[PDB]
């Protein structure tokens, strides 16, 4: 009876909810934001990142090709053309100099900006996962986060090529990780309808949150270092806390029916902007869940989205394969 | 598994009051600072076309 | 009697202005109606319109009056603004018609055979030549070559006049070559779908429509135009007034079958509004 | 990486000559390249440049018609051709790579170079010539400049070379500010739009040499004169 | 672009901008296909005819100056419930079944009938092979087989008069019964979108990519006939 005595004491720590805490705030108004550019691959395009200069951002396509734009300009630096043609992830170094890449496949792909040639070439090939790579993030220039389809997550070493920790407890296939802002422990989400929280140090899981209707398709954490925010196809869009474990306050709509593809939240913590598939990508107030805001001009489903570091814009990207900088 | 369950019950918990006036102060801290939130006026930011 | 022709000639214009303009409108502030395959539409649209603004207004005051106002050599540029949009707009309408032709011919190698550049080049032959020869035809006045006496006696009658020698090659380079290229190719496409209906009838009902219209509209017209000449300019103009309406008529009915008929540009147009 | 030139000698006056830069080790068809001239006791000199795919060709005002420059990227080689050349013509010439994207490190590696014997646009100058120096002090070069270099984006379009006597020119500050890449992490630069100044915190036997002063805002790229440092 | 440098950048990106398009250009003109298959049908032996713990596999050819490419997907997690919406844009998927063991059937049909009404994957036509004949008539015609026993229906049939064999009444009736409770699936759905086209394929047969390729042009000319309302 340990679920049930869990139950009791997460019963008995509540208190009260978020709307009665957060009536007492003048709520934000309206929200207005516009396109500022069109960065425009071939086919679809499944990933992107914001550099940390908040200047410089990468794309990823099911042509199997990589691009790295330049979003002040619109201009081109980088174009790589990948090994395999499926490619679903692909993440940017904090420290501007690798990429890596990740599809249905079982590798994950470094290439190496930096080099004595003016050509970039891949410089590890991470194997040892026997299901397709769903995401990929890095913590330093040495370590790389793997979450795989074999219901794994893998923590890496570049330098030697093999694997350092295997985070292992979920039932189904994990979507979508997120680190922790100083980059100790994180959060992955499967589609199990569970996300669960995995500290580095020891490698074993500390966390768990469960009690959504369906399967995970994305995951954000909350710039404080103490929350975090999950979208997915039932049209919900859930918050939860690592203290409190609680399931809070729930973003929702009665004339929404499909699915979140990506959620991300802003610098100040202030708003929630999340993705869907009905062409658009809807804006919450993250006090009240009022739908303050939406952002329309795509004309296919939505997979990508993101904050910059500094917060001046947010990048969206469908399945027309056409980049938008709203603002 | 019943060790990781006995883990998993060992934890401590809060108030959930005490975490939202924390996020709720964070947020009224951080909120008048960054554009997305207060609009930038027109010279400062760098997409104007 | 003039108040009922002008009122019905205000409705055709109104008519060819407003169509032709949406199906210029409608394909230019979307992203999924730049098909290689969809700026043939624009150009015809383009040239319907000008068809209409430039040229219609005139034919009114033209219509009734029996004579123009306007002046001598004012008028000569009319007759070759004449000449050029209708051979412009027919082979705009033979150009789409060997697309559609490709179309389900070897429907592997289709996407491969007929890219932006093969469509730009034929909007350019069918907006250069038409208008070359248009201009050659009405400004050098070498279609009543050897028969001044004939012109000048029609004229003081009361314009577009042929000569033997050249109301052949009119008829024969601008009507004959695109019925003979429309007509095989759709009786083509006829055959292919009935045998894949069969294995498996709408196709009659938009092939019928579109050679029925396409010949009601045009073929009086040139028939008339051939036969004159032969015979002793017996037919009496207010025949070639309806015929020449008839041939107007055929651009404003243009658009709205090729580009309405097609649920995606409706749905696509349902959305825009 | 490295790059061989090849050509030069004695040409008598008015003759034509042919100087080939073979590049081997990266990927030749990926970067622009330019030819600097050093007469034997004067400083540097911009003679050309050519662009990635040929797509641009700039030249010197001194001499326009008198040279011609060509690329062959299936063999990697670059061809520079003269002719009718005059007496002033005799100096050495240098081989040099770079590539422009943002961010990116211009005007950084050279070639060694081969021998050869026979109005509107921004003038900066040196305010020294030779200073004397001990190993541990520290040291300032100062530049000034005909005009304001900070551009409407933010960029400082300055650079500093700082050859060595013996050896090809190096890249020590590029864009004002940003160290180069193998160069120890002492020197430093500065400035405020019209004069910029280098500072050297320690001093080695391996800091003598010439220091040396660029732009880089408009077609054509002026030096400086040059301080020696004993 | 005032600035000189970055005029360099720009045309170093019109250049990167200029690489894309003969990309384009070879992959529209290039037909993509989707393989499935099971544990012991023959797979492996027809990819090996047209020409390590990976998870896709690539195979390429070429007939008539036409380009296919055949996505085998490998070494994955049984669920291919995620990964399926990646190959919504294929022009058909060939599916391989082994009608030899008389018992490996049903997880078969279910795994048809999975692909047919999967609604990512509607509007995407099925090419379907059947291998292993020759072990089929070997079992047929050596007895000891309760096939009838594996299929209670299968005693009370009749042969199509449709039949066109080119030895036995009973091994082509047994055939048949296979192939049309294969088009039982496929014909009780669809709505006219998509079809199937079964086959009956040797061990080995060079014939066989030809095959693919008819079928492949009939599926692109019916599409376009019905884009055009004119089918
Ligand atoms: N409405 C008359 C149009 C026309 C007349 C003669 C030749 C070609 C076209």
């Amino acid at each position: 009876q340990l679920k049930n005595q869990i139950r009791d004491a997460r019963k008995a720590c509540a208190d009260a909810t978020l709307s009665q805490i957060t009536n007492n705030i003048d709520p934000v108004g309206r929200i207005q934001m516009r396109t500022r550019r069109t960065l425009r691959h071939l086919a679809k395009i499944y990933a992107m990142h914001w550099g940390t200069d908040s200047r410089l951002l990468v794309s990823a396509s099911q042509d199997g090709k990589l691009i790295i734009w330049d979003s002040y300009t619109t201009n081109k630096v980088h174009a790589i053309p990948l090994r395999s043609s499926w490619v679903m992830t692909c993440a940017y170094a904090p420290s501007g100099n690798y990429v890596a890449c990740g599809g249905l496949d079982n590798i994950c792909s470094i290439y190496n900006l930096k080099t004595r040639e003016g050509n970039v070439r891949v410089s590890r090939e991470l194997a040892g996962h026997t299901g397709y790579l769903s995401c990929c993030r890095f913590l330093d220039d040495n370590q790389i986060v793997t979450s795989s389809g074999d219901t794994t997550c893998a923590l890496w070493d570049i330098e030697t090529g093999q694997q350092t920790t295997t985070f292992t407890g979920h039932t189904g296939d994990v979507m979508s990780l997120s680190l922790a802002p100083d980059t100790r422990l994180f959060v992955s989400g499967a589609c199990d309808a569970s996300a669960k929280l995995w500290d580095v140090r020891e490698g074993m899981c500390r966390q768990t949150f469960t009690g959504h209707e369906s399967d995970i398709n994305a995951i954000c954490f909350f710039p404080n270092g103490n929350a975090f925010a999950t979208g997915s196809d039932d049209a919900t869009c859930r918050l939860f806390d690592l203290r409190a474990d609680q399931e809070l306050m729930t973003y929702s709509h009665d004339n929404i029916i499909c699915g979140i593809t990506s959620v991300s939240f802003s610098k100040s913590g202030r708003l929630l902007l999340a993705g869907y598939d009905d062409f658009n990508c809807n804006v919450w107030d993250a006090l009240k869940a009022d739908r303050a805001g939406v952002l329309a001009g795509h004309d296919n489903r939505v997979s990508c989205l993101g904050v910059t570091d500094d917060g001046m814009a947010v990048a969206t990207g469908s399945w027309d394969s056409f980049l938008k900088i709203w603002n | 598994l019943v060790e990781q369950l006995k883990m998993e019950a060992n934890i401590d918990r809060i108030k959930v009051s005490k975490a939202a006036a924390d996020l709720m102060a964070y947020c009224e801290a951080h909120a008048k600072e960054d554009p997305l939130l207060t609009p930038v006026p027109a010279s400062e930011n760098p997409f104007r076309e | 009697v003039r108040a009922s022709l002008y009122s019905l000639m205000v409705l055709i214009i109104l008519t060819t202005l407003v169509g032709n303009l949406i199906v210029i409108v409608s394909i230019s502030h979307f992203k999924q109606l730049h098909t290689p395959t969809n700026w043939l539409i624009h150009s015809m649209a383009t040239v319907d319109f000008l068809l209409g603004c430039l040229v219609m207004p005139y034919s009114m005051v033209r219509s009734a009056e029996h004579c123009w106002y306007f002046g001598e050599v004012f008028c000569k540029i009319h007759t070759s603004t004449d000449i050029m949009l209708s051979s412009a707009s027919i082979f705009h309408l033979s150009f789409i018609s060997i697309d559609r032709y490709y179309a389900v011919c070897d429907p592997l190698r289709y996407k491969a055979k007929m890219n932006i550049l093969v469509i730009c080049v034929m909007i350019f032959i069918s907006w250069s030549v038409p208008a070359v020869f248009a201009f050659g035809m009405i400004f050098l006045e070498l279609n009543f070559k050897g028969a001044e006496e004939i012109y000048y006696k029609h004229v003081h009658c009361r314009s577009v006049f042929f000569s033997k020698i050249s109301g052949v090659l009119t008829f024969m380079t601008s009507f004959y070559i695109p019925g003979s290229i429309m007509l095989c190719v759709y009786y083509r496409i006829y055959l292919i779908a009935k045998e894949q209906a069969r294995l498996i009838r709408k196709a009659v009902k938009t092939l019928g429509i579109v050679m029925g219209v396409f010949l009601i509209c045009w073929c009086p017209f040139f028939i008339c135009t051939v036969m004159d000449p032969f015979l002793h300019y017996i037919i009496p103009p207010t025949l070639n007034d309806v015929l020449i309406w008839f041939g107007y008529l055929n651009s404003t009915f243009n658009p709205m079958v090729y580009a309405f008929f097609y649920p995606w540009f409706r749905k696509a147009l349902k959305m825009m509004l | 990486v490295q790059l061989v030139e090849s050509g030069g000698g004695l040409v008598q006056p008015g003759g034509s000559r042919k100087l080939s830069c073979s590049a081997s080790g990266f990927a030749f068809s990926s970067f622009g390249m330019h030819w600097v001239r050093q007469a034997p006791e004067k400083g540097l000199e911009w003679v050309a440049y050519i662009s990635s795919g040929s797509g641009t060709i700039y030249y010197a005002d001194t001499v326009k018609g008198r040279f011609t420059i060509s690329r062959d990227d299936p063999k990697n080689t670059l061809f520079l051709q003269m002719t009718s050349l005059r007496s002033e013509d005799t100096a050495m010439y240098y081989c040099v790579r770079s590539i422009y994207y943002y961010g990116s490190s211009p005007f950084d590696f050279w070639g060694q170079g081969t021998t050869l014997t026979v109005s509107a646009d921004i003038v900066m100058t040196q305010a020294t010539s030779s200073v004397p120096v001990t190993p541990g002090e520290s040291v300032s070069i100062s530049c000034r400049s005909s005009k304001s270099l900070l551009h409407s984006n933010g960029n400082t379009y300055l650079y500093w070379f700082l050859q060595r006597p013996g050896q090809s020119p190096q890249l020590l500050i590029y864009r004002m500010s940003n160290l180069a890449s193998g160069v120890p992490d002492r020197f430093s630069g500065s400035g405020s739009g019209t004069a910029f100044t280098l500072t050297i915190s320690r001093l080695e036997a391996e800091d003598v040499g010439v220091y040396y002063c660029m732009q880089h805002l408009e077609y054509p790229l002026t030096f400086g004169a040059g301080t020696k440092l004993e | 672009t005032l600035s000189a440098e970055d005029k360099a950048a720009v045309e170093r990106s019109k250049m990167i901008e200029k690489q894309l398009q003969k990309d384009k250009q070879v992959y529209r003109a290039t037909h993509r296909l989707l393989l499935l298959g099971a544990d012991n049908s023959g797979k492996s032996t027809i990819v090996k005819q047209m020409r390590k713990t990976s998870g896709i596999f690539e195979t390429k050819f070429q007939v008539d100056k036409v380009n296919f490419h055949m996505f085998d997907v490998g070494a994955q997690r049984d669920e291919r419930r995620k990964w399926i919406q990646c190959f919504n844009d294929v022009t058909a998927i060939i599916f391989v079944v082994d009608s030899s063991d008389y018992n490996r059937l049903q997880e078969a049909l279910n795994d048809f009938k999975s692909i047919w009404n999967n609604r990512w994957l509607r509007t995407i036509s099925v090419i379907l092979f059947l291998n292993k004949q020759d072990l089929l008539a070997e079992k047929v015609l050596a007895g000891k087989s309760k096939i009838e026993d594996y299929f209670p229906e299968f005693a009370r049939y009749t042969t199509p008069e449709d039949a066109t064999p080119e030895e036995d009444p009973r091994v082509t009736r047994a055939k048949y019964f296979i192939r049309d409770e294969f088009l039982r699936i496929s014909t009780a759905s669809g709505d006219g979108r998509h079809y199937c086209y079964p086959h009956f394929t040797c061990s080995v047969d060079t014939e066989n990519a030809r095959r693919i390729f008819n079928d492949c042009r009939d599926i692109i000319q019916r599409m376009h006939l019905r884009q055009y309302e004119l089918l």
